[PDB]
DNA sequence: CGTTTTTTTTTTGCATGTGCCGGTCTCACACGTGCCTGGAGACTAGTAAGCGCTTCTAGTGGCGGTTAAAACGCGGTAGACAGCGCGTACGTGCGTTTAAGCGGTGCTAGAGCTGTCTACGACCAATTGAGCGGCCTCGGCACCGGGATGCTGTTTTTTTTTTGGGTAC
DNA sequence: CCAAAAAAAAAACAGCATCCCGGTGCCGAGGCCGCTCAATTGGTCGTAGACAGCTCTAGCACCGCTTAAACGCACGTACGCGCTGTCTACCGCGTTTTAACCGCCACTAGAAGCGCTTACTAGTCTCCAGGCACGTGTGAGACCGGCACATGCAAAAAAAAAACGAGCT
């Protein structure tokens, strides 16, 4: 129902620093299925780690250990 | 009575936003898409800004990541426009789905 | 060092997280170790490929 | 005389091939080739003969890896045709290609 | 000391017959020529890569003689893990 | 289990390296488990293209 | 041969972005205090590993022969690739629409630190059988030859679509 | 209707290779044995983490205003896409060449196992400033704003390589 929020417009950004040109209107479809995969993976994990402390509030330092789980490090969040 | 040429623009918005360093995604619909998901494995879930934020991050990031090697699939092809096939082709290749 | 000159490039006395995210993707050898890391407020090179600019 | 179509022969190859698990490298030249390339970091060593099998199973499998990868980047440019551009792109997109 | 052998470029000893046998495998049905000369300038980077990492583990455990666990430390650590040589 | 189907359909009583891979890379779960790692003397599964059959 | 062309250079006018001169403002870098805990120090204690000696695994190298794989050339099929034309899916842009963002305030769930207590794991000693190294047998699986049968490619069997002169309507 | 014809197809025959068979052979699976060491039992001692309590940070809610952004539609351009003609690279098959691989040989580097010696780091307890949380200041950078100038863009004309005849042999 929210999947939308990520806007056609917001897309074209990101592909136009992605280095794109010409975009078919197919793609922003397809963009969010994957944002979603990509966030599900991330934020699933990244609960884990919040269920695990036994918190209800997940923490910056919950999702920087999911991503670093799956290959993602972030610099610039706890670390 | 002045216009510009299918696709001399995109190449200026292209050149501003490599540039630039801003969160390209509008930072509430975001919020909202990451609580919403979180709710279907814990319900009754806070979140700290900074954790929002690292999610924006890490998803701006990697799909700024993914529209590069699309981009490159669709050069690939004889084509600029990129498609569909192409994202298909480059997580494939990435070994994210199968 | 590296972003301590891109500072100086772009007249900046304090150095941003773009200054170490241009240092880092133009030493091939810092980029290779940081290879799966992912710097924020970062954003790309500056890069348009042959086939998308004018004849 | 008999004379099959090109890509006929070619195709039981690759069922012939796909089917079974052995080496397909000639394991001397191999030897030689680790022999020859592990001097380059320091001469005269001695190597276990599962050592040389080890390295021999971890490349022969990369490269049939590489060549899915590879014949999917060829299909995607619409050709059957594997070709240096394939291999190129595949690496680029994995990463082991700056 | 020094004895028998000194280098040699063995590099052609990947017959044309070889690559054509992975790539059938690897489900290719036609193969460009600069394909052969191609596949040896990765083949050789990817051996390089591996063996010196596997000479590295050798230099710590001050062998002379590369194991096929030196090997499979390496492989793992350029994250290709290997099962059916220890570990 | 999977290992043994596959040694079972192949008409063996021995499970060898071959019927590993066979089972780890036809269950969708232990393949994505075993993602970054090879199989020695596995091969690979018999996946031709279909745009690479006959017209 | 000197006519229609495209169409390839040439001003031509035009619009953004990049400043480099201004100028004002705000909050985050920057630095200063005060105290508290984490590194400094000196002494003790125990064993990890560095060293020298031995065992004997296993890694090397060379032979000689068999014949499987590497090589090379010819020929033509078929696939790459360019060219060209037809269609609309995209981009550009200005006009209308929304709701994000900002700065603010109100409320308290829950994050997080503190002092207490006791359950559980390390630690330490003796036992003792689980699981190892070694040894030995026989049946699964490699090997081979022979035959059935699926499967490819080349002829023939026939059966359509681009086209083709008669026929009434 | 009864032609094409060419294209497109169907199957009929003929041929090649792979699959699955029993007939054969050996070596590696599988097991049994006997022994060493690593898992267990029992007991002790020290503290990790659980629990209750409290503090108070920061996450959630809402609100009203000011645009920045999303949406929406329109018009046509440039790019996706098919179809077609061409041209030679590659696959297929065969004759020619090569040395991989086989089973064995003898040689010995050095991998790995032992025992001792000792110098090195854990472990303690005492002491204290390095580096933390806290709090204050002020100049960098945000942010304009406009002129000016250099970059690149979209046009609208002007020279320069096709199509178009007539028109001799």
């Amino acid at each position: 129902d929210n999947i939308q929020g990520i806007t056609k417009p917001a897309i074209r950004r990101l592909a136009r620093r992605g280095g794109v040109k010409r975009i078919s209107g197919l793609i922003y479809e397809e963009t969010r299925g994957v944002l979603k995969v990509f966030l599900e993976n991330v934020i699933r994990d990244a609960v884990t780690y919040t269920e695990h402390a036994k918190r209800k509030t997940v923490t910056a330092m919950d999702v920087v250990y999911a991503l670093k789980r799956q290959g993602r490090t972030l610099y610039g969040f706890g670390g | 009575p002045h216009r510009y040429r299918p696709g001399t623009v995109a190449l200026r918005e292209i050149r501003r936003y490599q540039k630039s360093t801003e969160l390209l995604i509008r930072k509430l619909p975001f919020q909202r898409l990451v609580r919403e998901i979180a709710q279907d494995f814990k319900t009754d879930l806070r979140f700290q800004s900074s954790a929002v934020m690292a999610l924006q991050e890490a998803c701006e990031a990697y799909l700024v990541g993914l529209f590069e090697d699309t981009n490159l699939c669709a050069i690939h092809a004889k084509r600029v426009t990129i498609m569909p096939k192409d994202i298909q082709l480059a997580r494939r290749i990435r070994g994210e789905r199968a | 060092e590296l972003a301590g000159n891109a500072a100086r490039d772009n007249k900046k006395t304090r150095i941003i997280p773009r200054h170490l995210q241009l240092a880092i993707r133009n030493d091939e050898e810092l980029n290779k170790l940081l290879g799966r890391v992912t710097i924020a407020q970062g954003g790309v090179l500056p890069n348009i490929q042959a086939v998308l600019l004018p004849k």
